[PDB]
Parts: C-alpha cells; structure tokens; sequence
C-alpha cells in the first residue's frame, strides 16, 4: 500500500474563462475521486432520536439538520455580543 | 480530448514538511 | 555562525592610491560612514555605504608583525621616487 501517489493532474489547456469558482492552484486542480460533502461536523451524542433508550413504527419530520448539531442559542450571542463593548 | 494524457503533480515529501523560505548571513565574501 | 572575524582585512594601499582621497603619501541619509547612524542589527546594511563595499570587494588578508633621561627630536624627511 503506497502513500505517494499524485492524484491530482492538470490539463494543458488554458480553459480559465469561466472559472473562478472552482479551486485554482496559483490552471485547474482535477483529482483522481470525488470530493466529500458532510452535512454537519459534531455529532449530538444524546436525543433519543440517536440515543435509543430501551424504554416504550413512528414517524418524525424535524426540521433541517440542525437539531442534531449542537447550535447555541441567541440570547447568549447577544450576551456576548453585549459583552464585547 | 480522450488522447488528452495529463500532468501529474509529484509533491516531494521532503519538499511538503518543512522548508524555510548564502549571501545574506554576512561572512561570506 | 554567521559572525564575521575579527580580522584580516587591510584595505589600506587602495586608498593611498584612491586618487580620491587626500593622501599625499603616493601619487601614483547623507553620511559616508555608519558612526552615528544604526542599521538595526543587520550588517549587510552597511554593505549600502558606497565606501565599505569598497573595503570588502577590495580588500585583502594580512598577516600580523610581530616584534635614557632626556629625549632629543630629530625631524625627518622623505622624498623618494620609485616606479
């Protein structure tokens, strides 16, 4: 298993017209596989929607991601916020 | 543009750790 | 590293026979020389004085030599021509 494989090329063409959007070395970078899209980083380790408690088929809409991402809330954001000056 | 063979970009390991960024140390005339 | 040593270098007869220089020994900002002015602990500053890139460009190295109730003084002249 080898570690020091390139898997990044170039093209010799200089298509830079419509691109500056995508990821430019200072050309454009084509990898060898995909990228990866992650929704949110930290995990909420509790919330029985993950947790699985053994106590008592149902369905549940919640909305967006952003239950299980651990967000604060806006009252301290405007506490510090406060606190700043 | 499928006979377009591309350009591999080697990265050196020792190139990638640690390299600083000689006349400029004067003793050296 | 990077300390220059304390000797050898004697730039001395260019400047007898600088022809800009006032020696009447041969014939044939705005400051000079960095004595009041600090170059901020870097040396190759004063490499920017027009009259020391000419004592290390045109320098040398040297080797050292090495070695009554009444005084009378006796004045001496030298003239000689050679070469």
């Amino acid at each position: 298993i080898m570690i020091d494989a390139a898997s990044s090329f170039v093209l010799p063409i200089s298509i830079t017209k419509n691109v500056d959007v995508l990821q430019r070395t200072d050309e454009i970078l084509w990898f060898r596989g995909p990228s990866v899209i992650v929704n949110e980083r930290i995990i909420n380790s509790g919330d029985p929607h993950l947790s699985l408690p053994l106590n008592r088929n149902e369905k549940e809409s919640l909305p967006g991601p952003f239950v299980l991402g651990l967000r604060p809330s806006a009252k301290f954001t405007a506490h510090r916020l406060s606190m700043l000056r | 543009f499928e006979t377009m063979v591309a350009n591999p970009i080697k990265v050196s390991r020792l190139q990638s750790n640690g390299v600083l960024t000689i006349h400029y140390s004067l003793a050296n005339f | 590293n990077q300390l220059i040593p304390q000797a050898y270098i004697s730039n001395f007869h260019n400047r007898l026979t600088n022809e800009d220089d006032g020696i009447p020994i041969f014939t044939m900002g705005n400051a000079v020389l960095p004595d009041l002015q600090d170059q901020h602990h870097n040396p190759f500053n004063i490499l920017r004085y027009p009259k020391i890139r000419d004592t290390f460009i045109n320098g040398k190295v040297v080797s050292p030599y090495r070695l009554s109730g009444e005084a009378i003084m006796i004045p001496i002249t030298l003239d000689i021509e050679h070469m």
